[PDB]
């Protein structure tokens, strides 16, 4: 009858963070030593964390130590797992369990488990911005650089290595439904100065260490 | 059940001006009101509490007043740094309700945008994606509507827009909306149009292009 339900799983980049919550039914968390265990793709189980009765003692697996945090909410019966500086090896199904028996002792097995939440750590920590031209056509016109499918906050742009500043507009980044960002940078220049003058954007993505330069020409 | 109503939602003012932001409570809240300053991206900064108690470090140009239902934030002599959003807050023991916010910006004259449409680059097209961009250049005020009309069919849930801060010198805004289609979807249609609705426009401006 006793039930446990983990929530909060999903996909995360390497170096990221994700919090898992564990909720229960037909028992109170108060007197139980709450634990987290994961099933690594290899097949086996790795004991993750342990939280003693009323948070007295908190134990962690060597690998997860100093990156993960176990927490308890006795009043609303909740168990939490903070996962930071996340590694690819942290990819597993996460189960929250309890040390229990018919009469609670000083050392009981994990008599109750949750169904499990899937946590997947992606290898790539940073993504490469793809740069595209916004090519032109009353005496004045506009051109720009579309900085796409990239990550993660923040990208800097400058025009003609920093020479062109007047008329420049670099827009706030937009988070796309993919999890990737996209921003545009434009500049208004006179229609006459098109064929003659040369225009290049200077995309600087400090996390990925990316530095891209693209010339914007008509057709 | 306390309802907080700030007024105005947007306050256009010049530097050196003395401006007042009104906050109204649905029922008496005595002096349990707090004013906050919030600049884009940055976290809210507490200015005044207990309706008039100014927090340590907050400039003397800021002023709090009112009780029960009517409250007032006063900025005497506007500094460039003061240009941000202002949130009034009723703070109760274990709850709180905020005002809708007041965006204090630089006043200037109505300026119609310069609209530019950009077809997706052939480079991107080869990669299986099509990003159609619309630009609304140097317009005033901030409130502007953009509609995407592929072969006259209005679009929804494919477009994403972002707006720049008020310009340092000209005091206008810029908006950029990006319509995102698959290469496949893009090649099923001929005419891509961007219809722009703004206060400084007699009628909406439609900037358009055909594939080639
Ligand atoms: C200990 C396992 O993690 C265990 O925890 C849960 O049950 C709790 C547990 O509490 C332990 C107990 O103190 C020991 C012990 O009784 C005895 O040898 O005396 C000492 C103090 O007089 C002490 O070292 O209680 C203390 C504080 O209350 C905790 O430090 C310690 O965690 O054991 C008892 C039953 O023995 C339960 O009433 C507790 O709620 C369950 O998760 C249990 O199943 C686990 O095996």
């Amino acid at each position: 009858e006793v039930q446990l339900v983990e929530s909060g799983g999903g996909l995360v980049k390497a170096g990221g963070s994700l919090i898992l919550s564990c909720g229960v039914s037909n028992f109170r968390i108060s007197a139980h030593t709450m634990n987290w265990v994961r099933r690594v793709p290899g097949g086996g189980l790795e004991w993750v964390a342990s939280i003693s009765t009323s948070s007295t003692y908190r134990d962690y697996a060597d690998a997860v130590k100093g990156r993960f945090t176990v927490s308890r909410d006795d009043l609303e019966d909740f168990v939490y797992l903070q996962m930071h500086k996340m590694r690819v090896e942290d990819t597993a199904i996460y189960y929250c369990a309890r040390k229990g028996s018919d009469r609670l002792s000083d050392n009981d097995p994990f008599d109750a488990w949750g169904p499990g939440t899937v946590v997947t750590v992606s290898p790539a920590s940073t993504k490469g911005p793809s740069v595209f031209p916004l090519a032109p056509s009353g005496g004045t016109a506009a051109l720009g650089c579309l900085v796409k499918d990239y990550f993660p906050e923040p990208v800097t742009v400058s025009w003609n290595s920093g020479a062109l500043t007047s008329g420049v507009h670099t827009f706030p980044a937009v988070l796309q439904s993919s999890g990737l960002y996209s921003l545009s940078s434009v500049v208004t220049v006179p229609s006459s100065s098109l064929g003659t003058q040369t225009y290049i954007c200077n995309v600087n993505h400090k996390p990925s260490n990316t530095k891209v330069d693209k010339k914007v020409e008509p057709k | 059940a306390v309802v907080m109503t700030q007024s105005p939602s947007t306050l256009s003012a010049s530097v050196g001006d003395t401006i007042t932001i009104t906050c109204r409570a649905s029922q008496s809240i005595e002096t349990w009101l707090a004013w906050y300053q919030q600049k884009p991206g940055k976290a809210p900064k507490l200015l005044i509490y207990k309706a008039s108690t100014l927090k340590t470090g907050v400039p003397s140009r800021f002023s709090g007043s009112g009780s029960g239902t009517e409250f007032t934030l006063t900025i005497s002599g506007l500094q460039f740094d003061d240009f941000a959003t202002y949130h009034c807050q009723h703070y109760a023991g274990y709850s709180a309700t905020f005002g809708q916010g007041t965006r204090v910006e630089i006043k200037r004259t109505v300026a119609a945008p310069s609209v530019f449409i950009f077809p997706p680059s052939d480079e991107q097209l080869k990669s299986g994606t099509a990003s159609v961009v619309c630009l609304l250049n140097n317009f005033y005020p901030r409130e502007a509507k953009v509609q995407w009309k592929v072969d006259n069919a209005l679009q929804s849930g494919n477009s994403q827009e972002s707006v720049t801060e008020q310009d340092s010198k000209d005091s206008t805004y810029s908006l950029s909306s990006t319509l995102t289609l698959s290469k496949a979807d893009y090649e099923k249609h001929k005419v891509y149009a961007c219809e722009v609705t703004h206060q400084g426009l007699s009628s909406p401006v439609t900037k358009s292009f055909n594939r080639g």
